[PDB]
């Protein structure tokens, strides 16, 4: 009775952090928007994405809400401790001391950011994202960070 | 030639389960399936 | 100096499809987009289109999805415009244009929608 | 798809601005807005870019501006040079570009 | 019963905060064995586990690591420090401290 109506409702989890490269060397409308475009025209509109994850676009009920609201908080500051570690903490585009290893993806960088989009992109990047954030963490900030403290 | 950027608001989901909390129109503090302790839609 | 040399005026029955090339010189045809409008006689300015010639990758307005298809030759340094399913409403006079500046992939698109340098454009008449 | 006057006029001498009016997210919530001008017969070029910038070769007297939803072009100063045909053109909320039906300017 | 099990098990609070003297102005917590210098190669792998029989005690345990995560990162701000995990503060070293 109740899939009845909500048949046209997923749920889905937003991953507002993505890696991607690049030629660099370190209101709620259209919230989702760009989504099904490709990047570029997707990197864009960060500036939206990034806003209302913090405040979105009976016991029972109660509980709920308090979970649903530790919930937005704990995912929100994993992200915001995710770009903090990488010396990315406000910059929402944050260009990297990393190198694009050929072996995550070989693309020719202009099917990345013409053709290819955030999700499939996603989808393609799923199984280095954590090699990617491990180099982005362990190698280049905190050298980078010591590197700066070698007054 | 190619480096690591970080983008923070890319328009990337995946499928996930999570806990849904309950909006409500206006508020009968008697109904089995309570409207208070719902917040308030948005008026549009 | 930027030269963009379009070929010449096309007469089309309905139904047929046109290829209008533009060619060009004076900046290294990999590192800006070639941008195709459309003016149609009488009415205001129509974007049709860009071409990332590195790599060929394409957008195009909603208008001209399904009937417009844009290609490039990074030997001949030429953009191709193929116009399918010609009507009555396309006639009109199609240019070319350079973007003020370099696309920066993912960091900064701000010269991408700026039409800095034009061609000359040819008529297309159906 | 984007609103633009349809034709403006003022004696020479006089300051004008030819507004454009797109949603926000075309043109609130994007400061890639250009205006570009075609005289009759004539190539189109160029006039602002940036909402505020300015390309070389085009003088100061083209000021460009933009608030909340809407662009305008201001004009201060028009000579009989400035006969033509005004366009708006700004990013589509995603992937495309969007321009405005033209703005006629005649000088009285 | 439980003792005999839990004998080789204890519960430590992480403090990933941390002052120490300079010349300025291994998944989890690996290296901690190590001498300092070669362990601030290894500091974003414990920063990145903060954060990692009734509901409610695992809200309070998930509303305290946040509590516990956001007092550090308030003292980082507070101090200037905000997302730079090595930070340098121009406050002098008074030689009492060991
Ligand atoms: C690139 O990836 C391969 C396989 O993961 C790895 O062996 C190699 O060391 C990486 N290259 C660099 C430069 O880190
Ligand atoms: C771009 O992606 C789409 C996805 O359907 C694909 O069909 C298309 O061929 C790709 N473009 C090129 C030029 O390969
Ligand atoms: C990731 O690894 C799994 C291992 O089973 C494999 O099936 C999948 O195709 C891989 N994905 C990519 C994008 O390489
Ligand atoms: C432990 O001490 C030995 C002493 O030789 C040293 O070689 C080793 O690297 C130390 N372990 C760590 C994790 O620092
Ligand atoms: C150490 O701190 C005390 C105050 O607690 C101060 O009086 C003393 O001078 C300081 N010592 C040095 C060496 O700065």
């Amino acid at each position: 009775n109740w899939r009845s109506e909500l048949y046209k409702y997923k749920v889905v989890k937003i991953e507002p952090l993505g890696v991607a490269p690049t030629r660099c060397k370190r209101v709620s409308l259209g919230f989702l928007g760009a989504a099904g475009s490709t990047m570029g025209a997707a990197s864009m509109t960060l500036t939206v994405q990034a806003r209302n994850l913090l405040s979105g676009i009976d016991t029972h009920w109660g509980i709920k809400q308090l979970q649903a609201r530790v919930l937005a908080v704990e995912h929100y500051l994993r992200d915001q401790q995710l770009l903090g570690i990488w010396g990315c903490s406000g910059k929402l585009i944050c260009c990297t001391n990393v190198p694009w290893n050929s072996s995550w993806s070989n693309r020719n960088l202009s099917e990345i950011w013409d053709n290819m989009t955030w999700l499939q992109w996603d989808k393609e990047i799923s199984n280095y994202t954590q090699i990617i954030y491990g180099l982005l963490e362990e190698s280049q900030n905190q050298q980078e960070k010591n590197e700066q403290d070698l007054l | 030639n190619l480096w690591v950027t970080v983008y923070y608001g890319v328009p990337v989901w995946k499928d996930a389960e999570t806990t849904l909390f309950c909006a409500s129109d206006a508020k009968e503090k008697h109904n089995v399936w309570a409207t208070h302790a719902c917040v308030p839609t948005d008026p549009n | 100096q930027v030269q963009l040399v379009q070929s010449g005026a096309e007469m089309k029955d309905p139904g047929a499809s046109v290829k209008v090339s533009c060619r060009a010189s004076g900046y290294k045809f990999t590192d800006y987009y070639m941008h195709w409008v459309r003016q149609a006689p009488g009415q205001g300015l129509e974007w049709v289109g860009w071409v990332n010639t590195n790599g060929g990758f394409t957008k195009y307005g909603a208008k001209f999805q399904g009937r417009v298809t844009v290609t490039r030759d990074t030997s001949t340094n030429t953009v191709f415009l193929e116009l399918s399913r010609l009507t009555f409403g396309d006639t009109a006079m199609y240019f070319c244009a350079r973007p003020m500046r370099p696309v920066s992939h993912g960091i900064d698109y701000s010269g991408l929608f700026v039409f800095q340098f034009w061609g000359r454009g040819t008529m297309v008449t159906v | 798809a984007l609103t633009q006057p349809a034709s403006v006029s003022a004696s020479p001498g006089q300051s004008i601005t030819i507004s454009c009016s797109g949603t926000r997210s075309d043109v609130g919530g994007y400061d890639f807005v250009s205006w570009y001008q075609q005289h009759p017969g004539k190539v189109p070029k160029l006039i602002i870019y940036e909402v505020t910038k300015r390309p070389s070769g085009i003088p100061q007297r083209f000021s460009g501006s933009k608030s909340g939803n809407t662009a305008s072009l201001t004009i201060s100063g028009l000579q009989a040079d400035d006969e033509a045909d005004y366009y708006c053109c700004s990013y589509a909320n995603y992937d495309k570009l969007i321009l405005g039906g033209g703005t006629k300017l005649t000088v009285l």
